[PDB]
This record gives C-alpha cells, structure tokens and sequence, in this order.
C-alpha cells in the first residue's frame, strides 16, 4: 500500500461525490483503474483542521500531523464537569472502571466547589492544562483518550458518557456536533495506492503528488506546500499526476518502458455511461477542463522540411470545448483562417484559459495572433494532457444573479465568444 | 518422548512392505538451507514459526501465571490510594492485568531455539530518554524493568544495551570515558548493537575509577559476574538424521 | 534590467533542482534527410532500395543528401528536463533566430 | 552458539552462499548483509516479560509424569514427523536436477556430464537461467502435487547460477565459520543422464534430424529417399570452388 | 591541527626557466579564482571522457604536472619571506588568495629564478597567524613536493597498524562499496582540502586504511578469496581497459593483522603512471594523508634523483629512515594474475591470456606516451609530460620487494 | 546476435533501431550498406557490470551505444560536480552532533549502504561568497536588519 | 569512419576519443543507479 | 488439540518478495519496509533497525536491473523489433 500525500489546488471541488475526482478525473475512466485506490481523509478531522489553522504555525502543525498513522483507531472521550461526570459511576456501578471511591463520589455531589478529584489518578486524563501534541503522542497508540476540552486535534472527539451529565454543561450545537464521532469509526482497506490529505513522513513508501498549479489558498494545510515540496525536491519523490495510470510507478515523464499510447491516457476521451437515478442529473457547478502541451509551427521550407517549432502550455481550458468540437490528439490543424486570422475554436480555447506558458519553464506568455511576427504560424497540434481535473465553478468569479462586468483592455475578443459560440449551436437558449 | 512415555506398535513382517518415512542427516541439511534461501531476509514470514512454536510451548506447559500474590504484596506496601502520582502510578500502570496472555514472555522462549533466524530484542520505546537523568523515577524504573528482562532476549547485544541505558541516565552524575570513537556516554542505548562498539570499560571494569564512578563499576561487575551461562543438552533420536548446520 | 528585487527568505527556501536522470540516448547531435532520395518506377530502376520496402526502420537517414545538426535532447527519455534547449534547423533554412 | 560476553566470539553475520566466494563471477553477496541485526529483529516489552517472571505458579498435585505424558500424546498422533522426511527427499532431488540443467545450458559452471552439448544454445545468462528454473521448479511441484516453495527463492532473487549450497557466520575476531551441504546420492539426476544419452542417438525418434541440408535441383524419375541418400554428397565445405555467404 | 609543513619545488631539466606558459596559467588558475583546489576539477571517472588523448595538455598527469610547476614560481614567501612577481604577475594580498597583475604603483620585487627550493612554513608567519583560512595551501604545497621528489612517478607512503579497523572506518567503508576509486580520491581531496582537522579524526584513518587496501589488492595478494575485514577492490579486465577499480565487500576470508606494524613509501618506477588514473588517483588519495598529518619519517635517499639526495626535513640516510620502494606495472600485473590462480581464482590458461592482454595494454600506452613528448619538446618552454628515455619502460625496479610487503602486510 | 545483452527500449523500437546501428540488415550493398557492412561484431551492448548483491540493483553499469562525446563530457563533469558535495553518513551524523554542541547524539546502524548519494555540501568559500552576495541584494538600511 | 572508431575501427582501445578537434557519435560510457535517501533514511532520527 | 496448523508451517511460495510493490524509485528498501509493516511491527518500536534494511523485491531483475514487466516480455519485445519482411515485391525477381 504506497500512500500519496494530496494538498488541494486553488479550486479543489470539495463537494464531489468521490475527492478522486477532483485530483484527476482519468483515474475513474476504468473500472480496472480505479480499484487500486483507497481515499481515508475523513470529515472529522477535516473540521478539526479548519478550526486550529488559526493556532498554529506551519512547522509546528506539520511536526503535529506528520506521525498519525493511515486509519485513526483512537477516540477522544471528552469528560462532564465534576458534578455531572460522578454521577455516571453510580448510575452504573460497573462504569466506575477506575472504582474511584463512593463516599469521594457523593461528597462530590455535596460540595458547593465539586473537586477535579474525580478527573484525578485517571490513567490519560488530559485537563484544559495540556497542549495540541499532548493528544497527538496518544494518538499513536491507537487507543482511546480522556480530555477536558473540545479543541482537540487528531481523532474524532465523542462523548464518554451519556447526553444527560454533558446537557447543561454545554448548549444545543456544542452537544451535537460529536454526534458522528459517537459513531465514528470505518474500515480501511487494503489497495495499491492511498491518497490523503494527512500529511506523512516522505519516503520509499510515501510520495508528493504534483499537479503545477497554485495551492488552494482557504485550505488550512496550504502552507505546508513549500517544505514538503523542497524535501521531496531533495530527494526526487514528487509524481506528476501522469506517472498514477501506469501500472507501476516511477517520477517521470516520457520513460522507456511504456509509450504512454493508451486510452486511459487519452482525457479528452470523457465518458459517462454509468447511472444512478441520483438527483445531480447533473451537477452544473462542477466542470471538468484540462491542461495542454500543444506544438505550433510555421510553413515548411522550400524542399518540404520544417523547423523545430515550439510548444506551449495552455492551462485549464474546459475539456467539454474541446470534445463538442471533435478535437483530436495527434492530428495536424490548420492555424490560422482565410483571413490569416485564427480559427475560432483556437480563439476560443485561449480565451477560456487561465493561462499560457513555455511548456518547460514557468514563464508565462501573451500570444500574438495578427500579422506582426515573422516564420509566424500555421499548424497546430495538440501532444497530451499534462492534468486533467474537475473544478468546482459555483459562484467563484461572480456573485450575483442580477449581473456582472468584465472590464477587458480595448482590442479584446470578446466578439467572438458572444457571438460565435451561441451561433455554433443556435439551438438551445444561451442568451 | 524422553522416556516421559513408553509405547508398544505391532506390526506383521510382509516380504513386500514398504514404510518411505526415512531421511538422511545431508538431505535435513539441505532442506534447512533451502528454507534460508526462500525466507531471505522477509521477516513476515519468518514470524510464524516463533508464533507456532510458542503456540505449542503455552499449550502444552504445566507452569500459570497470576499475578494476584504480587498485587496483594504491592497493594499492601504501596498505599494503593488513586495517589502516589510517583511510580507507584509507574508500576501499578504495569500490574494491572493484560488480556495478551503475557505473549512475550513465550515469544522469547520459543525465539531461543530458533536464534540465528531471529533475534527477540528490547523494544525501542521501552527504553528511557537518553537526555533523561536519573532523578526522573519514571525512567529509574524503566531501567530496573530492561535490567531484569535482559538475560531473556535472545539479542547478543543485550547485555551492553542494559549496561548504557543506565549510564545515560548517569551521564551528569557519573562522567566516565568511553574509548569509543564517534559514541558518547549520552548515545541511545539502544543504538549500540554492535560488537565493534562495546566500550573499553565494560569490557573490563578495572577502568572505572571506583571513588569517581562508584555505581557504574558496581554494575558492571555485578553484570560480567551474574549474567548466566549458556548451556546445552540433547534432543531427538540417533536413529533419525540431525538437520543441524553449525551446533 | 532595472529588476531590482529584494532579498527574501522564505524565497531561498526552495533548492535547485539537481537531480535530472536521463535514459535516453546520451547525444545531441542528429542525422537529418535534408534532401530526400527520389522514387524511380519506370526508368532507373533498382538503383534505389529504401529499407521500408523490407518493413524495417534504416539506423541512417537515407536521403539523397544528408546532414549533422545540432538538437540538444532530441533523443531524450525519462523526465522533462532542464527547459531550455538548442535546436538549429538543416541549413536549407535560416537558423538565424539562434543568434 | 551463544556466546555471553566473549566479545572476540560475538557473530555480526548470517549468510547463505549459493557459489564459494573463490569461485564467484561476482560479488553478489547475501542481502541480508543490508541489516543492522544478523536476523530478523523482534521486538518485545520488558514489562511484560517481567511480570511473567515474577509471578510463576503451580497447580496444586502436579505430578510431573502424569502432566508430560498427558500433555505430548496427541502431538505424537501427528504425521510432521515423516512429511519432513519426504518433503526433504523431494527437494533434493529437485534440487539436483534443477542445478544439473542450469549447468547444461550456459557454456562453463558447474561440473556436470554434458550429453547434449552438441546441441546449439547461447550463453544463458543470469535472466534466463531463472527461466530454466522455473520450469524446472513448476514442473515438479506439478508432477508430486506439492504446495508451498520447494526452490522458489532460487529462481525469483539473486543469480540462479548455483554450484552448490554452504552457509556461514561471521565472528567479530574475523573467524569465519562454513558450512556446506553437498546434495547426498541423487536417483533421478542419475536416469536423466541416460535419457539424454540416449535421445542423442535416437533424436530421430523425436522428429529431430542432424546434419545440414543439401537443396540441388534433382528431376530424376527413380527412387527417392531423402533422409538416407545413397549418392555421393554433391559437395562439402571445404570442397574446390566452393564459395562461403558473407555474414549479411 | 598542524602548524608546520616542509616543501621543495620543482626541478628545471636543464632548461633556464620553470617550464609552463602564460596561457596555461591564465587558463588553468586564472579567473582571479582560488587556485587551491582545482587538482580533481578537470578529472572524471575514466579517460574516455576526457580531453587527455589530443592537443594541450595530452596526458593524464599533465595538467597536475604543469599546476606544480606553476607553484614553483610563486612560493618564495617560504623561502624568503616575501611575495615576490614573476613575468608580472603575482598574488592579489598577503593570503595568497589569488593571482593577478601586478599594480603599477608598487611592484612587488621581481623573483630571481631558481629550482628545488627547500620551503618552511615558519619563514612566513603571517602563514600560522591565519592558519583558519590559509590552511588548503598546505595539501598541495605536500602534494607538489612529494612529486618533485621523483622522476617518473609520484612518492606516496603506506602504513598498517597492529589493531582491527575502528567501527567508524567500518561504517564508512561500507557507504563507499560501489564507488569507483577517482570518485573516492576526490573525497579524500577534497575532505584534507578545505579547513584544518586533527590527525586523529576518523576520515583520516578511515584513508589510510584505503590507501593500504588499494595496494594490497593491486599487488593482488587481497582478492575475493582473501580480503581484509571483507574489504578489496576490484580491477577491470585487461582485454577493454584495467585502468579502472573499484571497491568491493565479500565473504572471503579475513586476512590477519601483521605480526608489526608495517610502512613504506612508494612510487612507480615507469613512465606509464602519466597516463594511468588508477596510479594517479592511489598516489593523490595516499599523498592527502600525509598531508593532514605529516611525514612520519625521513625518506631513503638511495633511490631517488641527484636533486633528492639529503633534503632537509624531507630525506635522509641515518637510523629513523623509511625505505622507499618501487614497482613497474607490467610485473606487477604478472604477479597479481600468479596470485590469482594461487589463489585458485583462474586456471592457468587464462593467467597466460591475461599477461598478453595487459602487456599489449600497455604497449599502447608506452606508443602513445613516447609519440606524445617529441610532439612537446621540452625546449619549447612548457613540460606537459615528464621526459624519460625508452628504456625506462623496461626497468623491473623493486617490485619482487613490493609484494613481498604486501606478503607480510596481509598475513 | 546472440553474444551480447543490449538495452531493451521496451516501448521505443524506432529509438532502439537508431542506438544499435551494427544490428542492421543488409539486403542490397548500398553507400549506407557498404558502411555499416564494416562494423565490428562484439562493439555493442553491456561491456562490464558492478554487481554488489545478489537480488539487488547493480551500482553501475558499463556499455557502448550511440552517444557524442561532447555531451558525454559535459554529463560526466556533472556527475563528478555532484560527487564533491557529497558524504558518507558517518561525516553527516557528525557534523549533526555537533551542529548541536553534542546535544542530542545519535549514530548510524553498520550495514551495507550500496548507492547513496546526498548532495548537501559546499565549502566555506562557497558559504562567504553566499553571504557577501546576501549581503548585497539589501537595503543597507535598518530593513535590511531588522527581520534577522 | 573517423566519427566511428568505435564502430568499425579494428585497432580502437576502449576510453579513447579525439574530443578537441572531432566529435565521435558512437563510444563506451558508464550509467548509474543512484539513490536519495532522506535523513531518517540515513541515520536514525531522534522521533517525537 | 494437535492442530496441524502449528505443527506443519512452513513458508509459503513466493515467499521472499511477495509482498514487495510495484515501484521503480528504491525497490528494495521500500519492500523491506513492506515485510516490517506487514509483520505487523511498527516503526516506533523497531527503532533504528528500520533504517538501512534492504529486501528482495519482484522490480528488480536478476541481473540487478529494474524491471517493469515479465523478463519474457522483455525478450519478446526486443525480438518484435527486429522482423524483415520474409516476401517483397520487387520488379527484378526471375
């Protein structure tokens, strides 16, 4: 079971049906594909995060996270107040499992200032006195932990006793909100791989997935990325989202070994054949769009050679453009118009992109598309997705209903994507 | 059997009678080392035969454990009161009764016969925090714990390791030289392992200053003077083939 | 020039990448087909024989005039690769841009 | 052996040796010398052990004749005792025979009859003696309907190219200490040997022919007989005008 | 550390002048760098993939040989107690850092040419007082005198102790297992290089003990049947190219300590160590220890050059006087492959093969080595090889000796 | 040829045709045939191979294929760049201890450790040239100091 | 053939080449199998 | 009472890299860490016995290369490369 460490991207779709999806859509395409992964990264301690990332520094959060083992066996069982919490091992004798004794008990329940004695000589007690790595060390052996507060951090936090003693002690939301880990626990199983959100020791066994984009800058982890990045950097353990469809893995790109010639490869081969009557008929907030290496060249010379040419990386453009228009892996397209303009689906995919860059380096780049350079292009061809992911769009750029206003510089496009894509179907109401 | 039993089998003596259940001593030889090549060095599968062994041994031995007596004589002398946050907590934190039928113990009966394909040794975090002094009782007690249940690892190397996690914890109190390079008298104790790096002093505890180190050398003659000696015996029948390589 | 930029130091936390491992071929010089070998079907035949007949790829090019270019990684294998390259066209062509 | 504190006698290593080290093609040591222990390390708790030992009781008329021989009847009603026997046999014999054929196919090892050396075969090499092993391994876990490994480790790590088997350990005062384990008289190795001495008279039986092939163009009327002709060979290698193919 | 070193400059055959030219300087220290441990950076792991067969600089040796002929020029401060320039150039401050130019205000005085300077440290005190930082002048100022000291190869010692190697060195040895022996030369280079250490530092014997394993098994008494502590390295075969080792750990026997401590200095007695990186990489990796921690005894002056004889501080006749030996590679070749098949290793079919291969090896060493120095006269001005005659690819010198150390060294 | 153990491509058979040239086949004796007719039989493939231990990766390995010499230098004088910042555990577990005035000492186990390499060094000079250029890309101002 | 030796020449030794005046195409080169490790895989790290 | 199960074990086929896992970066180390976890000890308690262990993995050839696929397929595919066609059609033929 080799495990991948996942930090999310700036729009990481939460909501999903499966946190698979939103890595890299590829992975569900086969059945045979899919059954090598298994997910964990469980809503408790995703709530958990949200509320310390306001308390932490990063490296102590990472030195925190780093040991916790894959599924978490252990429960926090949060304690009532002394006068509450005695009651329970008399309610039923056989509770009182560390047999603190009776006339401790009800001298308890006549103090006006009841004691923390009843907390006191209890092997694991952690009193409000304690702090984040004190649960943390616990967590490792897996068993069970008795605590005093609710901030806690590293296993889902329940209630050790009934409703009744805790009722008073805390109000309606604070008393609901364990109500999962009072139940919490579910298998683990046993895959090829494992992602996780939980971050883990880098190591033979342990790799940093790599997507080239920015992190998601709400979620609390976030701010691990650069450590983690730099000794996986160090020691050769990033993956490129490619390397998780080959049947074993390596960190590399192009290797001898596989041609990387297949379908489950191909992402602009999007597919949904599959069914279940569920209410999303569809989810219209989440889109799934693409990364792209493309390579452009100029007309050949006079005895029919080429040059070089040049690839580029286009980031993010919404595959379903692309599948609508039949585009195609592999296959030579002409560039640029009758007029020497470019063909609108091409106008249409850098429009709709986040981005243009060198496809080695990082150095982004604004693309000519009048008569301005020399040798300039004609062809275009599309070589493989470098990523290919669901995105969630809900409300993200814009946040009303009423209406929105883009400002562009003068000269822009915008003729082309308001007119010519409506007119490209011209059969269902757009606008 | 040992003669622990006595048994009578008849049989009719046919002419043609056949019984294949004979091997020679070259062909158990051989079998044994080919069990070393299929094994490697995957310690998951050389587990089962120490659990199997130790199986056998729990359910065939006459000896019980109960720890009842030894509760009522701590009970007793301790003031058993949910107080004594000193290791009163420590050890009664120990006594307190396992449902793991107490494995290990067995684990490292059974590991003895099968020594030189696995070696028992003292778990890592039983040992006390090296930078830890000895006035931290916790860790004081945790020494008296590794110091009993040395001799029964099956680990050469136990025997150096018991001696350094009490020297960690004197390192303040008693400075003594180790003539080992690249090694402190603050190392883990349990890093030591081994052979090349015993120290010069416990090797011989002549040089250890008495009036300077006092407990230490106490130690370690009270370690090279009472650590059993191994011994040996026979098994088996001389009419079948031995399998043993080395002994 | 003029990108005066001040010194950071979560900036300098990040290492050059050093470890690049390359299993492709270890060359960056090619063989081109500047001038391709003509197709004979009527006259002159058998005096030309291209290895694709036989169902074979030729370890040569087999062009009627044949050259050396520079292309750095061209035969490259294994991973992307520092990002900068140099790729000089046959030179039917320009190649001024490289200077 | 245990050892106490004789630190001169304290072993560091365990190795098994499939060719003596004088006769290795190269070093290819044991992959157990990677680990920091000389076996397989289990960790225990002391505190455990300790309580064990503290509190060791008896029943209260333990006759210890009457307990032992109750206790080791049923073991003795088991069966281990001669499928040891017979599982060692089969090994041996497996054993020999798989070692026998590696040394067969690659041009020099272990010395061996060579009855077909006449036939043509390139220099195995490491990859492809596993190969021949495990064919040779699967077809006799086949053939007596074993389960378990039998030769597996051989053929799956390390150079398959055995000559014969030793183990050794390795004391702190450099001593070493080896022990070998040459195969006892082996039955099947022996018949083999027949078997391919024979077939090596007798391929024809096995519509396998020697020799070269002749292909001159005959239109003659008569009889024929063409894997015995009568006629004189039409010519030979080293006859006059003979002329010899280049290598393309 | 070490406060004091002694060293000798090179020698001028017959020619006025030291012998390099101004372009081999500009191109081999210039750059206004730090000269002072630049001896690995134009070495690699095989001669294959360097630029040693043509043009400047033709041989393996050759750029080392040229960088102390060089020094030779500009180590008057340990002679005289001062900075001096020669051809106009001379050193950038008192530290020595760099080379440069010299101002056109205030020249420093010109060097009166000379040859086989002795040198101290204490003639230049400024030397001590910032021991901290000047501290690498010291390994190669060693290395150029253990050259100068001989014609033909290279001085280089050698030493056993009585006791079993340290965990320490233990411990490295087995980081280093499948390293080629110009990588580990560099290590050691580069580990005495840069900043002061103690002779009692674990690097300094974990080399030591390399240097004499090296030997051992060059000489071929340490083998995969008979190794020390498991150690030994490994040589290519003559019939593609033996100048490559690597080492290697085994099961093999272990070999006994010597009844005493042994010691000896050596060098090769043939011109082919010019061309040779295993001779070249053994006697830097041995020269580095001495470095660190000093010679340990006067070398014999029986055996070495006129120049040599009683060397102050560095070469003697009397009682405390280490003898020197000496050993051509093509016996020694003849004597490793008969211990081989002593050894069992080979039969004697291939000891008779392997002796036509490495003598037909080098043949082609000795062709390209003889052709290469009338393509550099050395009265051009520069010596990129060290001169010799023909004969001196023939001399057996003593290498019945040496393997009879190498005998009594691996018991 | 069955003399020699090449590279498998596995997945690039165009690429293994160009690497081999002197597997060629040569029907009709053309200017490229009657180059490639030439070529030496044996001159292909593994030539040496370090091999440690037995199941495990060989350190290195020697051959002879298509390769310039010119990017052959240059990547062998990366390589011997990368070697001279590297070192053995027992250099690196030190220079730890001390980094922490012998506090917190700790050791390495004594095992076979084949093909590590841990780029993580440099000399002083390179740390003084460091630093003087950090000192250079500031405001020599009191924002320069104050985030130290 | 002068950008072959290695090739086809007869007389071609093994870790020769001619590099400062002709580049050849075909020659003898090592290839390596490094690792890199992490610290913890070096040495053992002091934990929690 | 005298289960077989403790008297005849004995290991199991494919036993020594069985549970090695695909992967091409450090095969054996990490197939080492594979046996160490699936033995069910843990890493806290080995302490620094887990560090520079190494183990047989199924990646690594017995020649001591990395391995992707069967050797087999391996020599297949070296031999798929190379097959002239056995007829052509060429105009001078007789």
């Amino acid at each position: 079971m080799i495990t991948i460490v996942v930090i999310p991207t700036a729009h990481f779709s939460w909501t999903d049906t499966n946190f698979l999806n939103s890595v890299d859509y590829r992975l569900t395409s086969q059945p045979k594909i899919r059954d090598r992964f298994a997910v964990y990264a469980p809503g408790w301690l995703r709530r958990q995060l949200d509320e310390f990332s306001a308390s932490l520094t990063a490296s102590e959060l990472l030195q925190a996270l780093q040991t916790i083992p894959i599924p978490v066996k252990a429960r926090c069982l949060l304690l009532p107040k002394p006068k509450r919490f005695a009651q329970w091992l008399l309610d039923v004798p056989s509770a009182n499992i560390w047999h603190i004794p009776v006339t401790t008990l009800r001298a308890t329940v006549a103090s006006k200032h009841p004691s923390s004695d009843v907390y006191n000589y209890i092997p694991d007690h952690v009193p409000p006195s304690a702090e984040f790595d004190t649960v943390t060390r616990r967590v490792a052996a897996g068993r069970d932990i008795y605590v005093r507060s609710t901030k806690v951090l590293g296993a889902p936090l329940c209630l050790a006793a009934p409703a009744k003693y805790y009722a008073g002690y805390l109000s309606t939301h604070q008393l609901d909100g364990v109500y999962p880990d009072n139940w919490a626990p579910d298998n683990f199983h046993k895959r090829e791989f494992c992602l996780t959100i939980l971050p883990s020791l880098l190591g033979p066994r342990t790799f940093l997935l790599d997507v080239d984009a920015d992190r998601d800058a709400s979620y609390p982890l976030s701010v691990l990325w650069p450590q983690l990045r730099v000794l996986a950097l160090k020691s050769r353990l990033l993956l490129p989202p490619v390397a998780l469809l080959r049947r074993v893995v390596d960190p590399g790109l192009k290797p001898t070994w596989s041609a990387d010639s297949d379908a489950a490869f191909r992402a602009l081969r999007l597919s949904r054949p599959s069914s279940a009557s569920k209410p999303t008929g569809f989810d219209f907030s989440a889109l799934p769009v693409v990364d792209i290496i493309c390579l452009f060249e100029s007309e050949p010379d006079d005895h029919g050679r080429v040059a070089p040419g040049t690839r580029l990386t286009i980031h993010s453009v919404p595959t379903d453009l692309l599948t609508s228009l039949s585009i195609q892996e592999g296959v030579r397209y002409p560039l640029r118009q009758e007029s020497g303009m470019f063909v609108p689906w091409v106008l249409l995919a850098l429009l709709m992109s986040d981005d243009v860059t060198i496809s080695g380096t990082r150095r982004s780049v604004k693309l000519e598309t009048a008569h301005a350079s020399a040798r300039p292009f004609v062809h275009i061809t599309v070589e493989r997705c470098a990523s290919a992911r669901v995105v969630d769009v809900r409300g993200s750029p814009a946040m009303y209903a009423n209406a929105v206003c883009l400002t562009l510089p003068k000269g822009s496009y915008k003729s082309t994507i308001i007119d010519t894509l409506p007119a490209m179907f011209s059969d269902l109401s757009i606008l | 059997a040992n003669n622990l039993l006595n048994s009578t089998i008849p049989i009719s003596l046919r002419p043609t009678i056949l019984c294949p259940w004979f091997a020679s001593s070259e062909d158990l030889r051989l079998q044994q080392v080919m069990h070393l090549v299929n094994i490697s060095s995957n310690t998951a599968a050389a587990l089962p035969l120490v659990e199997a062994l130790s199986t056998l041994l729990r359910s065939v031995t006459p000896l019980v454990l109960d720890p009842t007596v030894l509760t009522n004589a701590i009970t007793t002398i301790s003031e058993s009161t949910t107080q004594t946050i000193s290791p009163i907590s420590e050890i009664l934190r120990l006594l307190q009764p396992m449902g793991n039928d107490y494995a290990a113990f067995w684990k490292c009966i059974a590991s003895w016969a099968y020594n030189g394909l696995v070696t028992t040794v003292l778990s890592e975090d039983a040992f006390p925090d090296s930078s830890q002094s000895i006035t931290h009782l916790p860790s004081m007690w945790k020494c008296l714990f590794l110091t009993l249940a040395g001799p029964m690892t099956s680990d050469p190397h136990s025997p150096v390791k018991v001696f350094m996690a009490l020297a960690n914890l004197l390192a303040q109190p008693e400075p003594i030289a180790i003539g080992v390079p690249g090694m402190h008298q603050t190392t883990p104790a349990s890093q030591f392992s081994h052979p090349g790096v015993w120290p010069p002093g416990f090797l011989n505890p002549q040089l250890i200053n008495p009036q300077q180190a006092p407990l230490l050398r106490a130690f370690a003659e009270h370690i090279r003077a009472n650590w059993p000696q191994p011994s040996e015996f026979g098994y088996g029948s001389t009419l079948q083939g031995s399998a043993n390589l080395f002994i | 020039s003029k990108h005066l930029s001040a010194y950071l130091d979560s900036a300098v936390a990040n290492g050059p990448e050093l470890i690049v491992e390359d299993t492709g071929l270890c060359t960056s010089f090619m063989l081109l087909d500047n001038i391709p070998s003509a197709h004979l079907t009527k006259e002159l035949i058998g005096f030309t024989w291209f290895m694709q007949m036989y169902q074979m790829t030729p370890p040569l090019p087999e062009g009627a005039v044949n050259r050396i270019v520079c292309m750095t990684n061209w035969a490259s294998l294994g991973d992307e690769g520092r990002g900068l390259e140099v790729r000089l066209p046959p030179p039917t062509d320009s190649s001024v841009h490289a200077y | 052996p245990f050892t106490r504190l004789v630190q001169n006698d304290v072993i560091t290593n365990v190795l098994v040796a499939r060719v003596d080290p004088a006769q290795r093609g190269d070093a290819a040591v044991d992959i157990r010398a990677t680990h920091a222990t000389f076996a397989a390390a289990l960790p225990v708790d002391p505190a455990a052990i300790v309580v064990a030992m503290l509190c060791g009781q008896t029943e209260t008329n333990l006759i210890p004749s009457h307990h032992y021989g109750k206790a080791f009847a049923p073991l003795f009603a088991s069966n281990a005792m001669f499928t040891r026997n017979q599982r060692a046999v089969i090994t041996r014999e497996a054993f020999v025979c798989a070692r026998s054929a590696v040394a067969q196919c690659q041009d020099a090892g272990f010395l061996v009859p060579r009855p077909l050396d006449a036939l043509r075969q390139f220099d195995v090499t490491s990859a492809a003696a596993a190969e021949i092993m495990h064919a040779v391994n699967d077809a006799f876990k086949t053939a007596f309907d074993l389960d378990g490994a039998l030769l597996d480790g051989l053929a799956l790590y390390g150079d398959p190219r055995i000559a014969d088997l030793s183990a050794a350990y390795l004391q702190y005062g450099g001593n070493v200490v080896r022990e070998h384990v040459p195969p006892g008289p082996s039955h099947i190795h022996r018949t083999l040997q027949q078997v391919e001495s024979t077939f090596m008279a007798e391929m024809n039986l096995f519509n396998v022919a020697r020799g070269n092939l002749y292909l001159v163009q005959t239109a003659t009327n008569g009889n024929w007989s063409p894997m015995a002709p009568v006629a004189a060979p039409p010519f030979v290698r080293g006859g006059p005008n003979v002329r010899v193919v280049g290598r393309f | 550390a070490q406060r004091q070193f002694f060293g000798l400059t090179y020698n001028f055959y017959g020619q006025p002048a030291p012998l390099f030219d101004l372009n081999d300087l500009q191109e081999l220290a210039g750059c206004y760098a730090r000269p002072w441990t630049s001896r690995f950076s134009h070495l690699a792991i095989s001669t294959g993939s360097l630029p040693v067969w043509s043009a400047r600089y033709p041989s393996v040796a050759s750029r080392n040989i040229i960088v102390n002929t060089l020094l030779g020029a500009h180590l008057n401060p340990f002679a005289g107690g001062q900075v001096t320039s020669h051809q106009g150039i001379t050193w950038r401050d008192p530290v020595l850092s760099s080379l440069a130019p010299v101002p056109a205000i205030q020249p420093p005085p010109v060097w009166a040419v000379a040859e086989n300077v002795p040198l101290d440290s204490n003639n230049y005190p400024t030397y001590v007082l910032n021991l901290s930082s000047m501290w690498p002048i010291n390994q190669d100022v060693h290395i150029m005198t253990m050259w100068a000291l001989s014609d033909q190869g290279p001085i280089y010692h050698l030493e056993v102790p009585v006791d079993p190697m340290p965990a320490a060195t233990t411990a490295a040895l087995m980081a280093y297992i499948g390293v080629p022996i110009a990588h580990l030369a560099q290590t050691a280079y580069r580990f005495a290089g840069q900043l002061p250490q103690s002779p009692d530092s674990t690097m300094v014997s974990t080399i030591r003990w390399l240097s004499a394993i090296w030997f051992g098994s060059l000489t071929g008494r340490l083998n995969r049947s008979r190794t020390c502590n498991g150690f030994y390295f490994e040589f290519a075969k003559p019939a593609l190219n033996p100048d490559q080792a690597v080492l290697k750990w085994n099961d093999g026997a272990r070999a006994a300590p010597p009844a005493a401590a042994q010691s000896s200095y050596m060098r090769c007695i043939s011109p082919h160590w010019q061309h040779q990186i295993v001779e070249v990489a053994g006697a830097l990796m041995s020269q580095s220890v001495t470095a660190v921690t000093g010679l340990p005894a006067l070398i014999d002056e029986a055996t070495l050059p006129a120049w040599s004889q009683g060397v102050a501080n560095l070469t003697g006749n009397g009682q405390g006087v280490v003898p020197c030996l000496d050993y051509n590679p093509v016996p020694m070749a003849a004597a490793r492959h008969l211990q081989w098949r002593q050894d069992g290793l080979i039969t004697a079919a291939q000891e008779a093969q392997l002796n036509n291969d490495y003598t037909a090896y080098a043949l082609t060493i000795e062709r390209h080595l003889t052709a290469m120095l009338v393509a550099n006269p050395i009265a051009a001005g520069r010596m990129p090889i060290q001169p010799f005659n023909a004969a001196d690819f023939g001399q057996a010198g003593q290498t019945a000796a040496a393997v009879a150390l190498a005998q009594a060294m691996f018991v | 040829t069955s003399g020699r153990m090449i590279r498998a491509f596995e997945g690039r058979p165009e690429l293994l045709a160009l690497a081999y040239p002197g597997r060629a086949v040569l029907p009709t004796q053309t200017k490229n045939a009657q180059f490639l007719s030439t070529a030496i039989a044996d001159r292909i493939g593994r030539l040496d191979r370090a091999n440690l231990i037995g199941g495990e990766v060989s350190a290195m390995v020697e051959c002879m294929e298509l390769c310039d010499a010119l990017t052959l230098h240059i990547r062998e004088t990366y390589v011997m760049l990368l070697r001279s910042m590297h070192q053995d555990p027992t250099q690196i577990v030190q220079i730890v201890n001390e980094c922490a005035n012998n506090l917190l000492n700790s050791t390495i186990p004594i095992s076979l450790r084949p093909t590590i390499l841990c780029p993580w060094f440099a000399s002083s000079e390179d740390l003084r040239l460091q630093q003087v250029m950090h000192l250079v890309n500031i405001s020599s101002n009191t924002a320069a100091a104050l985030p130290l | 053939p002068l950008r072959w030796p290695g090739l086809v020449d007869p007389n071609y030794r093994v870790g020769t080449n001619d590099l400062p005046n002709r580049i050849t195409l075909y020659n003898s080169l090592y290839r390596y199998n490094f690792t890199y490790p992490t610290l913890d895989g070096i040495m053992y790290v002091r934990s929690a | 009472t005298a289960s077989p199960a403790d008297t005849n074990v004995v290991p199991a086929k494919d036993a020594p890299t069985t549970n090695s896992p695909p992967s091409t970066t450090s095969p054996n180390q990490a197939a080492a860490d594979a046996n160490q976890q699936q033995a069910g000890i843990v890493s806290s308690q080995s302490g620094p016995n887990a560090v520079g262990d190494s183990a047989p993995s199924t990646s690594v050839n017995n020649d001591g290369d990395i391995i992707t696929r069967p050797t087999s397929d391996s020599i297949a595919a070296v031999a798929n490369a190379t097959k002239p066609a056995a007829v052509v059609s060429d105009p001078q033929s007789m």
